[PDB]
């Protein structure tokens, strides 16, 4: 079965940093692009970042200049490095493979469970 | 004399074209894209 | 950046009623819209891709259509299991965006 497992959440102070990771299994992780999406309590879904299958091109949302997206295809692991975290960044962070006929080409839609990050 | 309205051009698009690219879509661009 | 909006933001309906949700894009995104359904405590589930294509396993009571800027999501007959927040998402260009979300 296909799984995406987020970890590395927790509580940090404003101006601090936190590195999140998502372990992938059950599918050809290294052939797909990957997305990060976050959702704060009381709000809707917010797209954060996207990285291509080869770890080459990177795209960012509100977070550009602070967050960095990367991956290691030998470990099937997706990373998100968040620096200069603000109170506004409190959210549940999901890793996902979003069905996309234009850019990633993914024909299947997968989501993790999400990890909570609190800034205070 | 009455005006030839058969010829059209694109005025609105979200991005610029690539060499020898063609775009004939008529979805209204943030306006009807052709005039 | 393409801005997405949905209407109504919240609707009241009973079981057996017909439910329609409107999604509107600030820019023409042709037929590259996804529809998601999210239940409390769970990750979003994809129901419709490319504006009108149904995902495998999705009940026939769900449907949708539209192109350009104006898209519609429909439930032909609301079930007790269809109480969720519905989102539309565009993937015509990066960055990708989700709508405000509609509460059923």
């Amino acid at each position: 079965e296909v799984q995406l497992v987020e970890s590395g959440g927790g509580v940090v102070q404003p101006g601090g940093s936190l590195r999140l990771s998502c372990a992938a299994s059950g599918f050809t992780f290294n052939s797909y692009g990957m997305h990060w999406v976050r959702q704060a309590p009381g709000k809707g879904l917010e797209w954060v970042a996207f990285i291509r299958y080869d770890g080459g091109n990177k795209y960012y949302a509100s977070v550009k200049g602070r967050f960095t997206i990367s991956r290691d295809n030998s470990k099937n692991t997706l990373y998100l490095q968040m620096k200069s975290l603000r109170a506004e960044d409190t959210a549940v962070y999901y890793c996902a493979n979003l069905k996309d006929s234009r850019y990633s080409g993914s024909y299947y839609d997968y989501w993790g469970q999400g990890t909570l990050v609190t800034v205070s | 004399v009455s005006g030839n309205y058969n010829y059209l051009y694109r005025l609105f698009r979200k991005s610029n074209l690539k060499p020898f690219e063609r775009d004939i879509s008529t979805e209204i661009y943030q306006y009807f894209p052709l005039r | 950046v393409i801005w997405m909006t949905q209407s109504p933001s919240s609707l009241s309906a009973s079981v057996g009623d017909r439910v329609t949700i409107t999604c509107q894009a600030s820019q023409d995104i042709r037929f590259y819209l996804n529809w998601y359904q999210q239940k409390p405590g769970k990750a979003p589930k994809l129901l419709i891709s490319d504006a009108s294509n149904m995902e495998t396993g999705v009940p026939s009571r769900f449907s949708g259509s539209g192109s350009g800027t104006d898209f519609t999501f429909t439930i032909s007959s609301l079930q007790p299991e269809d109480i969720a927040t519905y989102y539309c998402q565009q993937y015509d260009n990066l960055p990708f965006t989700f709508g405000p979300g509609t509460k059923v």
